[PDB]
């Protein structure tokens, strides 16, 4: 009775989420509605055993379209709720549970937030979680990863790059926040390798289309424009300060050495 | 699990020991997990010296067969090793927690429990064990910038073993993308099944770290095309960035 | 049929592992001063 | 299965209280298992039983005491497990249950003890909880008799209430008392409450119905109370029971201090009054002796 | 009997402890 | 020699209510007053096996600066 009626209000949040126009305030409520009425139907069962396949099957695509569904409206919390419960159904009854369509995209969709929250060390734990294959082969996963060894490696033209060759469209929103890290990284690696670019030098390194864009940002990061459009870096003079010499942590040290070869007895 | 003895926590420990043999043949290594959980709460409040220990090392290997890594970076995080463990049991703990630190980025970490693990490895026996640390030690090693010993790759019985990394270590010596790649389209499916995959992925942006540096230590001024040349990147200005 | 018997062995227990390893720790030093 | 909570802990921070019931309800049943990762996420729970309007508060304290009994602090785990309060059912035969009461009692005894020394004022209320179990813990002892294990606790707690209870509710009272006299002087240490242990132990003997008046006089030498040994021995006479006060007298002179017993004179004089003198002051006793 | 073995156990840590102090202490004058 | 013992026995079966004294004679410079300190923690603790009094006199038996 109720499992039929599970079904029953789920097409009416999929037909409305699969319009070319969803509304997010409706969704909202019938996907807030929906998850009090799988708390009755074994939602996120213990050890899961041969039950009915229905509510798995079912339960799985409202998280689906709910983890989908957080990102429209562009907010973070709801994004972790639906995809923690999501991560449930995708590796836990997948014994039970058929192979989703949507499940590799959604997965490398908390890769790549993971790497928009620069939380880098969850990055490749819940990328150990996929088969090592699919890792190399499926597009939803291997742009994230993709991504990842471009940022670490420096290669920040492809990072802006990947934002045109992004696996599906749910991707979108992930890059820009992303993006607005790199914006600030790169900037910081020219302070320290370069010790003066001239401005529109910089356009194409901080891939910055208008060159008012520049100007707002330099006050923000403090860059002193010079007269010939010369961003002097001069910030090396503070060096590791090698012109103090550390006696308290020296003597500290010889001390512990006198320390084991006397305390001992 | 009746039983309360002291001397039996000794004997128990082996048979916990073969209790996750079964089902590691059985594939299933699931339900033992219960077990293992419900067995190790009751051998820490008995401060069960050597039963902690094992159950600690099996449940590790339960959570690292699954690739639930987080899982098992959670259970080193609180619980704490049995100090004095044997050393057959403490080998296996450096491993796991040096697995553990590797995924986790923990690099510095993994070394140092790689190194000891294989130091409390025995002697004469235990050569699988020897060549599954030995072949992670080598991508913690290049992971963390330093040189793999030579010397390793010399042994009878880890010459076959180690041959696919040491035509990775010789491909990350010498900086080139290209050398590197030709290794992973070469050893890929070797890695995999190795369970090692994901760490050698990570060596590019240390194949790039160690050419960049011979470029520095070899160049006073050197342009950054012939950088690019060098390295094998694809453009001037992507060598820019880099 | 029985009370804190459980908790009377805990406790038992965890002394004897404390009495056994400082009466090893013991032994040590008293052969380091005999010495 | 479900090898991963974090979604089962997701389902904490919603504003819904039915929400955070149900996942309440499953983070118990892979307590056991999962406790790792609940620990991490032990501030979203504890909160939960801190809010007076939830409705799950006393188990919210549950499954908080449970991760931290798996978490290895006790103390905490202890003070969420008072929380609960009739959910935590001492009867279980769990781990969880056993390990808790075990360290229960220890925080009860140290508390009990610090409080024993402390000046009234200053003497800190236990907790009413904390009381309520290790008193139903005194009576799992009564109902399995085991009455020595019972009295061992109520030294330790230094609770004479259950320890003069569990004598008298024993079948066998003259052993408890020989038990528990053998425990007071050869355990005990804190002088001034192991006074109160005798004293109670006066007055059990007073109130058997043959009081063995010879273990009274033994212990009253250990309270050093000479008034209360001449009433007992002034009575004896009055009671026309002179056979056992002859006995009394010279246990007395044997193992007393002599300003003890010179004392027990004075209250004496305040015919076979003078033989009780003859006694004590020693010289009939160092005659058999100097015969011998 | 249980609580005079724990009991006799808590007396016998207690008097390890001391000769473990005692026997360091004597060490340290028998150099002297 | 004589006060050393006489001492000792005025605080004999005292518990801890002599430990204001033991301190102030086994502080002192007098080697016969230390001495009498050894003896007012036997009678302050005759038979009652006080570990603390036991550690007293360890202490003072391997580290004291004179023999008797």
């Amino acid at each position: 009775a109720v499992l039929q009626a599970a079904t029953g209000m789920y097409e009416q949040l999929k037909g409305e989420w699969n319009r070319k126009s969803p509304n997010l305030s409706k969704c909202g409520e019938e996907l807030g509605r929906l998850k009090l009425v799988l708390l009755e139907l074994n939602f996120l069962p213990t050890t899961g055993t041969k039950l009915t396949k229905q509510q798995l099957i079912l339960a799985r695509d409202i998280l689906e379209i709910g983890a989908q569904w957080s990102i429209l409206r562009k907010d973070i919390p709801s994004f972790e709720r639906y995809m923690a419960q999501l991560k449930c159904y995708y590796f836990d009854y997948k014994e039970q549970l058929p192979e989703s369509a949507y499940m590799h995209q959604l997965l490398g969709l908390n890769l790549l937030f993971l790497l928009s929250q620069n939380r880098v060390a969850e990055f490749h734990t819940e990328l150990e979680r996929l088969p090592a294959k699919d890792i190399q082969t499926n597009v939803y996963i291997k742009h994230p990863v993709s991504l990842e060894q471009y940022l670490m490696e420096g290669s920040y033209n492809k990072v802006f790059l990947a934002k045109g060759n992004i696996p599906a469209e749910s991707y979108t929103f992930f890059i820009d926040i992303l993006l607005d890290t790199i914006r600030d990284e790169i900037a910081g690696c020219i302070e320290k390798a370069y010790e003066k670019i001239l401005f529109t030098e910089a356009t194409r390194i901080l891939f910055f289309n208008t060159p008012k864009k520049m100007t707002d940002y330099a006050k923000k990061r403090g860059w002193v424009l010079g007269p010939n459009n010369y961003y002097s870096f001069a910030s090396q003079q503070q060096k590791p300060e090698d012109t103090t010499i550390p006696s308290t942590e020296l003597a500290k040290q010889v001390i512990e050495y006198a320390r084991q070869l006397e305390m001992i007895v | 699990s009746t039983q309360n003895r002291r001397a039996l926590d000794l004997v128990a420990a082996k048979c916990y020991y073969y209790h996750a043999r079964v089902y590691e043949f059985l594939d299933k290594l699931d339900v033992v997990r219960s077990f293992l959980h419900a067995r190790l709460r009751t051998a820490t409040l008995r401060h069960d010296a050597d039963g902690q220990a094992t159950l600690l090392n099996l449940l590790l290997r339960n959570y690292l067969h699954y690739s639930l890594y987080d899982q098992a970076e959670k259970l080193v995080s609180k619980s704490v090793f049995p100090e004095q463990a044997n050393n057959n049991e403490w080998a296996r703990y450096l491993y796991y927690t040096g697995r553990i630190k590797a995924i986790q980025l923990e690099y510095s970490e993994a070394r140092r429990t790689m190194t000891n693990a294989l130091r409390k490895a025995p002697q004469h026996t235990a050569v699988g064990f020897k060549q599954t640390v030995h072949k992670l030690l080598i991508v913690v090693e290049l992971l963390l910038g330093e040189i793999p010993d030579r010397l390793q790759f010399r042994q009878p019985s880890l010459k076959r073993s180690l041959m696919p990394y040491f035509l990775l270590t010789q491909a990350v010596r010498t900086g080139n993308l290209a050398k590197f790649n030709q290794v992973l389209d070469q050893f890929g499916e070797k890695f995999q099944a190795d369970g090692t995959y994901t760490l050698i992925i990570r060596l590019r942006h240390n194949v790039i770290k160690t050419g960049v540096r011979m470029i520095s230590l070899s160049y006073s001024r050197i342009s950054l095309a012939d950088i690019a040349q060098k390295l094998q990147l694809d453009s001037p200005e992507d060598a820019e960035f880099i | 049929g029985s009370g804190l018997r459980q908790y009377y062995l805990s406790k038992i227990e965890e002394l004897q592992l404390i009495v056994n390893d400082k009466s090893q720790n013991l032994r040590r030093l008293q052969a380091q001063r005999n010495e | 299965m479900i090898t991963s909570a974090a979604g089962i802990i997701s389902l904490l921070d919603e504003d819904e209280p039915q929400l955070k019931e149900f996942a309440l309800h499953k983070l118990n049943a892979v307590v056991n298992d999962f406790w790792a990762e609940i620990s991490e996420s032990v501030d979203k729970i504890e909160v939960l039983y801190e809010d007076e309007g939830f409705r799950s508060r006393q188990f919210a304290a549950l499954v908080a005491s449970k991760v931290f009994y798996h978490l290895g602090a006790f103390e905490e785990s202890l003070n969420y497990a008072l929380g609960a309060g009739d959910l935590f059912n001492v009867n279980d035969n769990s781990e969880y249950v056993e390990t808790i009461i075990a360290k229960c009692i220890d925080h009860y005894t140290k508390q009990c003890v610090e409080n024993a020394d402390l000046p009234e004022g200053e003497k800190k209320p236990i907790d009413q909880r904390l009381e309520g179990i290790v008193n139903k813990m005194f009576q799992r002892c009564l109902d399995d008799h085991k009455y020595k294990q019972a009295i061992g606790i109520a030294l330790e707690t230094r609770r004479l209430d259950v320890f003069e209870k569990t004598i008298l509710e024993s079948n066998d009272v003259p052993g408890m008392l020989a038990y528990s006299l053998k425990l007071c002087m050869s355990l005990m240490q804190n002088k001034q409450f192991r006074n109160k242990v005798l004293r109670v132990l006066v007055k059990i003997y007073m109130n058997l119905e043959k009081p063995d008046f010879i273990n009274v006089c033994q212990c009253l030498i250990f309270l050093d109370d000479p008034q209360a040994v001449s009433d007992i021995l002034e009575k004896l006479v009055k009671e026309d029971n002179l056979l056992m006060a002859y006995q009394i007298c010279f246990d007395l002179y044997e193992s007393a201090s002599q300003q003890f017993l010179s004392s027990v004179i004075q209250n004496l004089r305040t015919d076979q009054t003078l033989k009780m003198i003859k006694i004590l002051s020693g010289e009939m006793a160092i005659e058999l002796h100097l015969q011998f | 009997d249980l609580y005079s073995r724990y009991k006799k156990l808590q007396q016998e840590l207690e008097f390890l402890e001391v000769q473990e102090e005692y026997i360091k202490d004597e060490q340290k004058n028998l150099k002297k | 020699r004589g006060l050393a013992v006489g001492i000792a026995l005025v605080m004999y079966g005292r518990m801890e209510e002599a430990d204001a004294l033991i301190e102030s004679l086994c502080r002192d410079k007098d080697p016969i007053l230390r001495r009498s300190g050894m003896y007012t923690v036997a009678m302050a603790y005759c038979g009652s096996g006080n570990n603390k009094a036991i550690r007293r006199l360890l202490h003072v038996a391997v580290s004291d600066v004179n023999d008797d």
